[PDB]
């Protein structure tokens, strides 16, 4: 099921993760690294660590500050936060699993696929 | 945008209209009317057809001596003269049944905008009328008022044609013709008609020209509303100071003094009392023993008037109500204006008003030396005082090796003053410095709603702007923030308040206020009465009017009810006022999950229940209203426990 | 004795990426309904399974068990819809249509294409949340029935006969298509149907009987207001159907008027809003347009309650009209503004209720 | 050094401020930000 | 709120009841004159029981209605607050007592004097 | 005058600090 | 005095249980870091009064 607050960090429900570069390759292919909310070991999105997104064991999360994030963050950050310090603002977008594209963000209303989604 | 939408904000003046205002005013002085007329029918002392009245309640204790005094209501000791006082009530409780059955029904279609007469099969304009068809005419040039500006002559006029028609019922139906001198009661139908004629005269002038003060007013109703609360406020406390000192005039003594030689048979009082083993049956008591023997079992015990001071006790019970309530509309005034002050700060109309009421307060720079005065001046005269009363303390009681000799008895208030006092000492200048005291200190609280709605010269510092008015605090942020807001500033003037407000309970009661411990038998506590000559006993000092003044309240069954409900009340306040509540959002979890577990186990089907937990704005507003309800329902105790002031003063023990 | 119609409201939504949330509707209605036959009754359920998420296909069920004046009629479809592209929707499905001691099965091959009139940058980026979407709809269709009855039988020539003789075939069948007071229905949503297009009429032998097999076209606008054009992508959570979704439905009718109960779990209740925050699905415009049709016959007091409960650590940023009492967790909508907004909705008004959470 | 980076996640944030007042005044990074009512986390904190 | 759980109240105050009745015939305490044995634990425990009974429905009841409160009110809530208040008199002259205070002789006593002179002899 | 202020508030906080 | 002991007894145990995280904290996803923090601000009608020195003064009170 899922581990008590005492094993790993209490806040957390299921394992935390934070995909932290998204450079690409010389094929273009994007290499994904995501390391825990601990922070000491990296890893890339295998099936293996896919698998656990079906289940709920981890869940991950892209940072909009990321240096490679390709999408203009900032200005539609700040039409938000007008709507209702304000570019200063940060955010942790949900990563989750689309069967047919894989690691999909779903932002503002518009499904994205992290190739598409980062440089 | 803070949420509005909680039961107690359903009547505010956003969710009204001029139109509705008149009508809610109206579908209450209609209620009003049928609570006037249960003050009548309750005081009627013998019915109409002979059989027994109803037992002394204090609802019409506090109107008696007026109903006396306009001949409603006799003091007579006869049955005779006593069975017609109960027609006459209760020609005035059904009148009052059929003018409040009228001002409802003119409330409730005033409510619902709905203005048609069926007589008249025509539908009359709200926004422009003739007033009373050609009267109005005449005198408004056949138009009405079209704003709150314009509507001060109007409402002007109404006022005198209102004194004038209570004149007109004293002359033709209560029999007081106008005869202009200041003794009898005949001169309030005299200057019934002097004060129709001002206010007429005046409320001419103020149709002719409407007043330009305040213009801002005029745009938002709670902004009116509250200048309208810091003024009833105030007017309030008045008619309390001139309800004391005329209440116990010569010239009213026959209504008030005269109180004094009847037996009064409150309900709740002691009554008769009876023995475990007794058997009551109709024709005479069988196998049973009965205390007194002169009434019939469990009836109401007779009630000196005389001992009890009920002249006295009349006095305070009105006195005090019309200043409890005085000081809570100041305060309220100020509030619901800070709360419209908090607006035109949020939407930024403050910076364009060019009223005085507002412009002068526009720069900080004013704002830190105007409460830096209030503040400093409350400072040097709580300490003043306060000094003055420990001094006393300690001098009576002979610690640190101090007599009464060296206390403030030689200290009272000035030649120029002693008018103010029937008869002067130390308990008068402590008096006149602690309400001055208690009133900058709770000044301090309204000088910040005042100034300091949305921003503050710490805030500003800060970097923060406080944009709700109930708002219970910013977090842990800077060691803390908490009661930061106008309504937190309101509650700490109604906390702060009940000093004053038991200066005046303690005061009017005849209380000793220049030490803690006056009547004790101790070492100088009963060396007051000689070592400064006073000429009347004072029931007790400070700490020892606790003790005192609840012997009567241990002896009523009633009276100690109260004092245990009101104790109940006000310590329940320290679970909503202590910073607990996030202590009781978890704790009501594990009741829930606890509930849904034992529901779970225990039945086959599941039952959950969820237990609520109020917010801190949510719990300071419980927390002041059961503070200050508890505080003030004990102090009705002292008030209603009698007047036991003497005016013979104790000898030296020696 | 007086108008006055009684209902309750609940929406429970999930935490993270998850759009998935439960909706819960009680109502109570004391008019006539604006139907020239009563009583009428009626129960519907959808089901829909994740047949195949790596290509995209879904099971998706529908059965309709009404009585309409004494008289039984059932409707069945069982359909396989998956996404083709942005604009394309294929769908492979059975059904059986039965009126009293009438029946008749029907499969059919058909596909949905939906295109708009623009596609602007300048719109996306200026209007954070747009409502009027112009667009258009083509249906590609291919209905084969079997033909073991007499009364089927005679439908199967007439309609031949009919096409044969008369030129304004493609027109004329909007008129019997659209029964009753249907046909109104499609002007007050701003909606328009196009003629039908018959590719071909051919009787083809089936191991059971003659099997009646047809394979049309048609085409429909939307001004803006339709929920099928304006919101194609919205209506189809394929992807986000994990688990089986299923909305559970039914109504009782007749001279004393409507008492509703509807309850199911789906996809798409909760759509990004922009600047991290989530709020409910903006309200099908169509359902109001359309019942602003029949709602306006019968002067109302409204007594409505709407509970709405959030996940763990999510709170409201922002609802007009605001929440009546807040419950922690759970938000409550009753009375005031909220009862100001249902009549206004239950009349044929669109107007706005948000959400941010 | 100004090497590592410090940065508030705002969905999480609940304004507290512990982190605002860890900051020396003369650098006044942290600051707060207002959208609406405190008791429905209306406020939160950003570098 | 069906069934059981209104079920489980009424089996809680009966089985409250029945064991304050049950208590007694082994506490081993004097009856007060003129009372019966079975009686006395059955009224202790019906007071007891009303008082409880009495609060939680107040809780409740003031609660249902406290977010049940609005425009609509206006009129009838200070009708019936008024109405109240009203019965409430009527009970006082009505039940709790029947008439001012009276003596044997049915004579009636208004003065301090009067008073003063009863209180001697 | 600021910082200055803030630098006592800050001398006086909710945080972690030894005491007497 | 058996319901004077488990009133206060009540506080006891949350700080035998609590001092870390609760069932509430664990669902509102907060860490108590600290014995003697006095809330987490106005946040979710607030959390006054949660940490354990607290709950010792509820016990002492
Ligand atoms: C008690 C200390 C303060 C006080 C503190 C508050 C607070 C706190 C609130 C108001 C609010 C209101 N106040 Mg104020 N108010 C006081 C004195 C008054 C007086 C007066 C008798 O002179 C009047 C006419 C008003 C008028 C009003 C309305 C403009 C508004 C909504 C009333 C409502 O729905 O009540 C509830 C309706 C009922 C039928 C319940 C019974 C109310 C009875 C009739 C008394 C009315 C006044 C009373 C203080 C209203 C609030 C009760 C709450 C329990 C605090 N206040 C004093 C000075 N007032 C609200 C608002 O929107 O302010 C901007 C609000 O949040
Ligand atoms: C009502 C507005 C539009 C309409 C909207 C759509 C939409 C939207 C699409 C279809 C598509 C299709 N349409 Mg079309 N369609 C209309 C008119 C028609 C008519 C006709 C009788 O005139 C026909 C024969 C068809 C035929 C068809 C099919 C070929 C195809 C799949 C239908 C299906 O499986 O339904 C199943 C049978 C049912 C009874 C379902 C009814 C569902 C109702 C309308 C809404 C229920 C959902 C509820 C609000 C939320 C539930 C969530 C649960 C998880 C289910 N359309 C009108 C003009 N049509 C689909 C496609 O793209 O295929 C490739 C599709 O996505
Ligand atoms: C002595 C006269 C007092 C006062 C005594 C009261 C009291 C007491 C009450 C109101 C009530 C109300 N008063 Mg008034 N009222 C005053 C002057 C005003 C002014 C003004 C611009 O001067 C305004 C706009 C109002 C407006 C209002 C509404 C907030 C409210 C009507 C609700 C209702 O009747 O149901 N009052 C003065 C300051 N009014 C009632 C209410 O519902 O308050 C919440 C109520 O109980
Ligand atoms: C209006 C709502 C209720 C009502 C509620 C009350 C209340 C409340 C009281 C009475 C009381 C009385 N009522 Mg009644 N009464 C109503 C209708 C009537 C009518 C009638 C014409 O229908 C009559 C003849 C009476 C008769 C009487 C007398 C038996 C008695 C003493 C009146 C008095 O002193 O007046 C004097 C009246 C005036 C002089 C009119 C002027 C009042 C002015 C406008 C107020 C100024 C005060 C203050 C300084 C304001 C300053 C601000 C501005 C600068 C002006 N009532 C209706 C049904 N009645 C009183 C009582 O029983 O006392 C024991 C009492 O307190
Ligand atoms: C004590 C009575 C209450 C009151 C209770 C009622 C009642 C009762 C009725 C109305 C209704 C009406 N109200 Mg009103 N209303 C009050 C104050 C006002 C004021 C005001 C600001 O002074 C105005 C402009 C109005 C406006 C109006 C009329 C346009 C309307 C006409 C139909 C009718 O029968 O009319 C006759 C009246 C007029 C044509 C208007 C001119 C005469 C005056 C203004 C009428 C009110 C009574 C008068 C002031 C009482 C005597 C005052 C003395 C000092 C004792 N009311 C007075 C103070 N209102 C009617 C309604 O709602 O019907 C469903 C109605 O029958
Ligand atoms: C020896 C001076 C005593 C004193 C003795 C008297 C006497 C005697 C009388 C009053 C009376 C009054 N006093 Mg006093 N009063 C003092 C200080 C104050 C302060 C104050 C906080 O500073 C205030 C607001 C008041 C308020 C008042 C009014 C209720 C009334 C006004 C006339 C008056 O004072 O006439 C006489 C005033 C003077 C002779 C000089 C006043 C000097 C001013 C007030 C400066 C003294 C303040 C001082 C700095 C406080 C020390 C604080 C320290 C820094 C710790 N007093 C000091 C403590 N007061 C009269 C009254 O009616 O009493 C019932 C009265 O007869
Ligand atoms: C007086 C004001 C009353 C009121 C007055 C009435 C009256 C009067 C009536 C209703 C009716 C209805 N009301 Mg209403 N109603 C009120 C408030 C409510 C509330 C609420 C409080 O929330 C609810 C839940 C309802 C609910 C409902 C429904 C039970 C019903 C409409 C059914 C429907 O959707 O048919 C959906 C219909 C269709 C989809 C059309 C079917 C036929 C056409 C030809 C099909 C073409 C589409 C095409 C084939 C589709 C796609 C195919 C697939 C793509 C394959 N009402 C207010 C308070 N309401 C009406 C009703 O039908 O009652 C029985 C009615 O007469
Ligand atoms: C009589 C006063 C009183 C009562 C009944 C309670 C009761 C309670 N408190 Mg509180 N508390 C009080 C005073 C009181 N407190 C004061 C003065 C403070 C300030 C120090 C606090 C501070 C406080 C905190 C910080 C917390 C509570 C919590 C709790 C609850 C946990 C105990 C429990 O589950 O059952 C205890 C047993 C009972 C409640 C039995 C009922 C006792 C009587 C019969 C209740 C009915 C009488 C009542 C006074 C009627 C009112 C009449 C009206 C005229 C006033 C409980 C509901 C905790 C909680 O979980 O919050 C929800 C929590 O974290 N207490
Ligand atoms: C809540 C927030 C702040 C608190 C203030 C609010 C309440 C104020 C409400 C006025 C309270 C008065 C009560 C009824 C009036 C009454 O009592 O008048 C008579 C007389 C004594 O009469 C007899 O009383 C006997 C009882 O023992 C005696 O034995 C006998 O010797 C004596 O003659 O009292 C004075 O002269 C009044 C003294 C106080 C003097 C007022 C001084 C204040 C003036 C200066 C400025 C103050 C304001 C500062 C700005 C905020
Ligand atoms: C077998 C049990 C299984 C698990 C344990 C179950 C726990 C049972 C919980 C019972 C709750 C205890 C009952 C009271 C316990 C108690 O005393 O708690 C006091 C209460 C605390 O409420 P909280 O917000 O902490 O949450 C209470 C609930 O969570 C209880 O679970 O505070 C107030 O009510 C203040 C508001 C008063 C409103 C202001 C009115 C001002 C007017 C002044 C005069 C008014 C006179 C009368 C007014 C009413
Ligand atoms: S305990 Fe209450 S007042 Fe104090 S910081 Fe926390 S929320 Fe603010
Ligand atoms: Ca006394």
């Amino acid at each position: 099921a899922v581990s008590g607050p005492w094993s790993g960090n209490a806040v957390h429900k299921a394992e935390k993760y934070f995909i932290t570069s998204a450079k690409r390759d010389r094929d273009g292919k994007l290499q994904i690294e995501l390391v825990p909310a601990s922070g000491r070991r990296k890893l890339s999105p295998t099936p293996e660590m896919i698998r656990r997104l079906i289940d709920g064991e981890i869940e991950i999360y892209i940072l909009t500050t990321q240096p490679d994030i390709a999408i203009d963050m900032n200005k539609e950050i700040i039409d938000m936060e007008n709507r209702y310090g304000v570019k200063w603002t940060m955010r942790e977008i949900p990563v989750f699993y689309h069967e047919g594209k894989g690691l999909c963000v779903e932002l503002h209303n518009k499904i994205y696929t992290l190739d598409q989604f980062f440089k | 945008e803070t949420r509005s939408t909680k039961w107690y904000q359903i009547f505010d003046t956003e969710k009204l209209d001029d139109e509705q205002v008149v009508g809610g005013h109206l579908a209450l002085l209609g209620v009003l009317g049928f609570i006037m007329g249960i003050y009548y029918i309750s005081g009627i002392q013998v019915f109409p057809w002979g059989a027994p009245g109803f037992h002394d309640n204090w609802f019409y204790l506090t109107i008696k001596p007026r109903m006396v005094s306009l001949g409603i209501d006799t003091y007579s000791t006869k049955t005779a003269d006593l069975e017609a006082a109960g027609a006459r009530l209760l020609g005035w409780a059904a009148f009052h049944f059929l003018v409040g059955s009228v001002l409802i029904f003119g409330g409730w279609r005033h409510w619902t905008h709905n203005l048609t007469n069926p007589f008249t099969g025509r539908c009359g304009n709200f926004r422009d009328f003739r007033f009373l068809g050609k009267f109005g005419d005449v005198v408004f040039n056949g138009t009405s008022a079209k704003s709150y500006k314009e509507a001060l002559g109007p409402h002007a006029v109404y006022m005198s044609l209102l004194f004038l028609g209570w004149g007109i019922v004293m002359w033709a139906i209560l029999g007081f013709a106008p005869i202009p001198d200041f003794q009898t009661i005949n001169s309030e139908t005299f200057m019934s008609f002097v004060f129709a004629v001002i206010f007429f005269a005046l409320g001419i002038y103020w149709w002719n020209n409407p007043p330009n003060a305040a213009i801002h007013l005029n745009d938002d109703m709670k902004a009116a509303f509250s200048v309208h609360l810091t003024a009833i406020g105030y007017i309030n406390i008045a008619l309390g100071c001139i309800a004391f000192v005329a209440f116990q005039q010569p010239s009213f003594a026959p209504y008030y003094k005269e109180l004094d030689k009847l037996v009064f048979y409150l309900y709740g009082e002691p009554f008769n009392r009876v023995s475990f083993n007794f058997v009551e049956q109709g024709g005479k008591v069988i196998s049973g023993a009965k205390e007194f023997a002169d009434f019939p079992a469990y009836a109401i015990l007779p009630k000196s008037g005389e001992a009890f001071g009920m002249a006295r006790v009349v006095t305070n019970l009105i006195v005090f109500n019309h200043i409890i309530c005085g000081v809570l509309y100041v305060f309220a005034g100020v509030y619901h204006g800070g709360q419209y002050l908090l607006k035109i700060q949020l939407n930024g109309m403050y910076n364009q008003i060019k009223s005085i009421w507002i412009t002068k307060g526009r720069d900080q720079e004013v704002q830190v030396k105007i409460l830096g005065t209030v503040m400093a001046l409350c400072f040097a005269t709580m300490l003043s005082v306060y000094a003055v009363i420990v001094w006393n303390t300690i001098c009576e009681l002979n610690i640190f090796g101090t007599n009464i000799t060296m206390s403030f008895y030689w200290l009272k208030p000035l030649p120029i003053f002693q008018w103010m006092f029937a008869d002067p000492s130390i308990n008068d200048w402590v008096m006149a410095h602690v309400i001055t005291a208690g009133s900058l200190f709770s000044l301090i609280a309204l000088v910040r709603i005042a100034f300091f709605a949305h921003t503050s010269p710490l805030w500003d510092d800060l970097g923060l702007k406080k944009n709700s008015y109930s708002f219970p605090c910013l977090g842990p942020v800077y060691g803390g923030t908490c009661g930061v807001s106008i309504q937190d500033q309101l509650w700490f003037a109604m906390l702060w308040g009940i000093k004053g407000l038991s200066a005046v309970c303690w005061y009017i009661d005849g209380a000793w206020i220049a030490s803690m411990m006056y009547g004790v038998p101790a070492a100088d506590a009963k060396a007051w009465d000689s070592i400064a000559h006073l000429h009347h006993h004072y029931t007790s000092g400070i700490f020892y009017y606790f003790w005192t003044e609840t012997v009567t309240i241990f002896s009523s069954s009633h009276l100690s009810t109260i004092l245990m409900i009101g104790h109940l009340v006000w310590f329940i306040s320290f679970a909503v006022w202590f910073e607990d509540r996030g202590s009781r959002l978890e704790g009501a979890d594990i009741q829930t999950r606890t509930i849904r577990w034992l529901g779970k186990k225990f039945l086959n089907r599941d039952v959950n229940f969820r237990f609520p937990v109020l917010t801190i704005s949510d719990s300071k507003l419980a927390g002041t209203f059961l503070y200050f309800g508890g505080t003030f329902m004990l102090v009705f105790l002292f008030l209603a426990n009698g007047f036991y002031q003497t005016n013979s003063p104790l000898p030296p023990p020696v | 004795d007086v108008t006055t119609a009684h209902s309750d409201y609940e929406i429970v939504l999930e935490g993270g990426s998850s759009s998935w949330g439960k909706v819960k509707a009680r109502a109570k209605v004391n008019a006539p309904p604006a139907s020239p036959l009563l009583p009428a009754d009626c129960d519907v359920k959808l089901n829909v399974k994740p047949l195949d998420p790596a290509k995209g296909f879904v099971r998706i069920s529908a059965v309709f068990e009404s009585i309409v004046d004494s008289t039984k009629n059932k409707l069945t479809i069982e359909a396989d819809i998956a996404n083709e592209t942005k604009e394309r929707r294929i769908s492979v499905g059975e059904g059986m249509v039965s009126v009293g001691d009438f029946s008749h099965t029907f499969s059919f091959e058909g596909s949905v294409v939906n295109l708009f009139y623009y596609r602007s940058d300048a719109v996306r980026r200026n209007v954070p949340n747009p409502i009027y979407m112009q667009g258009r709809q083509f249906h590609d269709i291919l209905m084969k029935v079997p033909l073991d009855n007499n009364d089927l039988i005679d439908t199967w020539e007439g309609t031949v006969k009919a096409i044969g003789s008369t030129g304004a075939f493609n027109d004329w069948i909007r008129d019997f298509w659209f029964i009753g007071p249907a046909f109104t229905a499609l002007n007050e949503g701003g909606q328009r149907i196009s003629r039908i297009e018959v590719n071909g009429l051919n009787t083809e032998s089936g191991p059971k009987g003659p099997v009646g097999v047809s394979r049309w076209r048609f085409s429909h606008g939307g001004s803006g207001m339709v929920d099928s054009i304006s919101r194609w992508a919205e209506l189809f959570p394929s992807d986000k159907l994990n688990r089986p979704a299923q909305v559970e439905a039914g109504f009782r009718s007749d001279s004393q008027g409507i008492e509703v109960k509807v309850d199911g779990e789906f996809p798409g209740v909760s759509v990004d809003a922009g600047g991290g925050l989530r709020r409910i699905l903006n309200h099908p415009l169509i359902p109001l347009v359309h019942h602003g049709m029949v709602g306006k016959f019968n002067n109302f007091n409204v007594d409505a309650q709407l509970k709405v409960v959030l996940p763990k650590g999510y709170k409201i940023r922002y609802a007009a009209p605001q929440y009546r009492s807040q419950n922690l967790e759970e938000y409550r909508w009753s009375g005031g503004a909220y009862a100001r907004w249902v009549e206004h909705v239950c009349k044929g008004g669109v107007g706005q209720f948000e959400i941010l959470y | 050094k100004a090497k590592k980076h410090y940065f508030i996640i705002e969905n999480l944030c609940v304004g507290c401020g512990l982190c605002l007042d860890k900051c020396p005044p003369k650098v006044n990074a942290i600051g707060y930000k207002f959208y609406g009512d405190v008791q429905e986390g209306g406020f939160r904190c950003y570098i | 709120s069906n069934g059981k759980l209104i079920a489980l109240a009424v089996g809680g105050a009966v089985l409250m009841g029945a064991l304050f009745f049950s208590v007694s015939f082994l506490t081993g305490y004097i009856p007060a004159p003129n009372h019966s044995a079975i009686l006395t634990p059955l009224r202790s425990f019906m007071g007891w029981f009303l008082l409880i009974f009495c609060a939680s429905i107040i809780i409740m009841g003031l609660g249902k209605m406290s977010s049940a409160i609005s425009d609509k009110w206006f009129l009838s809530f200070p009708l019936s607050i008024f109405v109240i208040v009203m019965v409430m008199f009527l009970s006082l002259r009505v039940y709790w007592e029947k008439g001012r205070t009276t003596t044997v002789d049915g004579k009636y006593i208004r003065t301090t004097a009067e008073l003063k002179e009863f209180l001697n002899k | 005058d600021a910082a200055k202020m803030r630098r006592f508030l800050f001398q006086r906080t909710e945080t972690r600090s030894t005491k007497w």
